[PDB]
């Protein structure tokens, strides 16, 4: 069997090329357990990768094509053998290929590539399997080529250290068409791909905005699925990282209210998670930006998180009260207080996360401010959110904070308490 | 639930 | 407080 199937690779005799080629190819393509170490020690991954040159015999170049994708579908060492011998820049050059299927084929077999490895992804990119790559998507491409597209282009994206952003930067354009799809798999992809784009510095997150991505990205919110909704957050939490006025054109196309709507939906816990994490870097933001928070409704769902979620969500809702306290007005803090937010704040302050419990005390401390500087205004006898912090149990809490092992909340407390508390 | 890094041809 | 992830 194998040794004929050896035999007719190594023929010159097309047909028995052919028969054995398809041959290994349909042993490649068995359910589960594909024998790749097998057809790699019987010697004949050096001839498919001189099939793929056979523009004369296109369905040879198919077949050794698919049977190429499917030895760098293994692990990495049976990935290496294919690129020791020389697959990489021959694919690239079927990018450009008359067949249809002989250029589907090579983008999906630089796709298994470049998803080894940073290393792999690197050397793909650069042989220059980009260019050709998006050359060959346009108004009449195929919803099969689409779909192997654009999960190339994300698994060219992918990874880190993150590829050279001058060297994946034209896949913006493709990218920002693709998300127009109303097919799943495409958006999926496509979305996954803006979402490793736009993770890094703010020059970053300013050519993914400059794609004009953002409109779409928030439609994207309301995905149904979310094996869309999932990457399409995770995008719009990236670009938010970045600085106000880069946040803001999110915002400005209603995000906010999106974003409420993930949070009063049953939806997963981690998206719940990504969408308040979202929420914290937008009241990160400016006094107009945390008011815009307010002004969508999100304070109270989000207190309602803090007070009663997983761990994981309420982290998250932590930082984004915690974000607003810090950069709001008086009088947007004094809103906050009038949510509720004081007692779940509190309740935090004995959590095992020591980042929780300073940005919780964090918080306090600036509505203590605000309550004390509302005193004083007065002239009145006391600061009234000292008194609510008492009743929420959280005086006790920041007194026993001077017994901590940690400095920074040590020293924190004890200001507070000699500040607020003598 | 991240998209696969390496998909085989099976059909 | 901008935080990157």
């Amino acid at each position: 069997s194998l040794p004929a199937m050896i035999g007719g690779v190594y023929s010159d005799d097309n047909n028995l090329q052919l028969e054995a080629t398809t041959q290994f190819r349909k042993l490649l393509s068995i359910e589960r357990s594909p024998p790749i170490e097998e057809v790699i020690q019987s010697g004949v991954v050096p001839r498919f990768v001189q099939f793929l040159t056979r523009e004369d015999f296109p369905q040879l170049q198919f077949e050794a094509a698919w049977a190429l994708t499917n030895i760098a579908s293994g692990t990495s060492e049976n990935t290496k053998v294919v690129i020791d011998h020389g697959a990489v820049p021959i694919f690239v050059k079927l990018l450009g290929s008359s067949s249809d299927d002989v250029r589907e084929q090579a983008v999906w077999a630089l796709g298994n590539v470049a998803g080894d490895s940073p290393k792999c992804r690197d050397l793909v990119l650069a042989n220059g399997a980009l260019l050709p790559l998006l050359a060959q998507l346009n108004e009449h491409t195929k919803l099969s080529m689409l779909r192997n597209a654009t999960w190339t282009l994300s698994n060219f994206c992918r990874g880190k250290p993150q590829p050279s952003f001058e060297q994946t930067r034209p896949a913006l354009p493709a990218l920002a068409r693709l998300i127009h799809s109303n097919d799943e798999e495409v958006l999926t992809d496509a979305c996954w791909a803006l979402s490793y784009l736009s993770d890094g510095t703010n020059d970053k997150i300013q050519a993914v905005i400059e794609a004009g991505v953002c409109p779409r990205l928030v439609e994207l919110l309301l995905h149904p699925s979310p094996s869309v909704l999932i990457p399409a957050l995770r995008t719009v939490g990236n670009i938010v990282t970045g600085d106000d006025a880069q946040t803001q054109c999110i915002i400005d196309h209603q995000a906010l209210p999106c974003l409420l709507s993930l949070l009063t939906q049953n939806l997963k816990k981690s998206i719940k998670k990504e969408a308040c994490w979202t929420i914290s870097n937008i009241t990160a933001g400016n006094k107009d930006q945390i008011q815009a928070v307010i002004n969508a409704g999100i304070i109270g769902p989000l207190v309602n998180l803090l007070q009663t979620a997983e761990f994981d969500i309420k982290k998250e809702a932590a930082w984004a009260i915690s974000n607003a306290t810090s950069g709001g007005s008086h009088d947007q803090i004094k809103y906050l207080v009038s949510e509720g937010c004081i007692k779940p704040l509190c309740d935090l302050l004995i959590c095992p996360d020591i980042r929780i419990v300073t940005v919780c005390l964090e918080g306090l401390e600036n509505i203590l401010k605000v309550g004390e500087t509302d005193k004083t205004l007065a002239a009145g006898d006391v600061n009234v959110f000292s008194q609510m912090i008492d009743e929420a149990e959280g005086l006790e809490k920041i007194e026993n904070l001077q017994s901590h092992d940690n400095n920074e909340i040590y020293e924190k407390a004890v200001k507070i308490l000699e500040a607020y508390w003598m | 639930g991240s998209p696969p890094k390496k998909k085989r041809k099976v059909g």
